[PDB]
This record gives structure tokens, sequence and C-alpha cells, in this order.
């Protein structure tokens, strides 16, 4: 479970939960909440 | 965090932009003889680098 992923050439490992409803999260996870970085499961 | 790099009449002029991940900067230094504004005249600016910065930018501050 270590590798992980969520313009050209850009990078972004900023930490901010996704806000996927109308709710300001707060950095809460919860439904419409959701932490940012999936991982894979190799 | 990826990236780290090392190299009134004195009037100095830049221009900077940031495409595909680049920061590109150019530069010109010159004597002037004025005060209030910039001397009404010409002359153009040359390319000092090309930086594989990768980041996004909206704001930015200049420091004395
Ligand atoms: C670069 O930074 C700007 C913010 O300074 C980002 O613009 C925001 O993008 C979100 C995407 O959900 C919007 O909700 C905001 O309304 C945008 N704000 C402004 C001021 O435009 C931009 O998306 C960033 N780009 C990258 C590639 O990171």
């Amino acid at each position: 479970y270590n590798y992980r992923y969520r313009k050209p050439f850009e990078r972004d490992i900023s930490t901010e939960i996704y806000q996927a409803g109308s709710k300001p999260c707060n950095g809460v996870e919860g439904f419409n909440c959701y932490f940012p970085l999936q991982s894979y499961g190799f | 965090c990826t990236f780290e790099y090392v190299s009134f009449k004195n009037l100095r002029e830049f221009v900077f932009k940031n495409i595909d991940g680049y920061f590109k900067i150019y530069s010109k230094h010159t004597p002037i003889n004025l005060v209030r504004d910039l001397p009404q005249g010409f002359s153009a600016l040359e390319p000092l680098v090309d930086l594989p910065i990768g980041i996004n930018i909206t704001r930015f501050q200049t420091l004395l």
C-alpha cells in the first residue's frame, strides 16, 4: 500500500481533504468528505 | 521542496513567466538619470534562467 495517487508537468503534494459535496469538511472524514490520496494494493 | 539552485541610478528590469512547469526569467540592468518614473526609451531584456519548478503560482511578494 506504499504507492499513492489522488496543467502539464505540474506536481501537487497538498494534503487537504476532498470536499466531495457542499460541506466545509474541516479535515473531518465522513459522507461527502474523503481523504484525498487513494493507494494501490499490489 | 523538490528543487534548489545557486549561481536610484541602477535601474534593474525583470520579466517572470511560468509555462509548462518551467519558470522563465529575463532581465536588463542599466544606469538612469531619472527618479519618479521609468525612462521614455527602449532596450530588450535577455534570458537568465529556465527552471523546472513544476509548481503553481497566482501571488507574489518582494523582499527589501
Ligand atoms: C493553481 O492555484 C489556483 C488557486 O490560487 C487554483 O484555482 C482554484 O481552483 C479550484 C479547483 O476546485 C477552484 O475551486 C477555485 O475557484 C480556483 N480559484 C481561483 C482563484 O481561480 C488552480 O486550480 C491551481 N491549479 C493547479 C494545476 O494546481
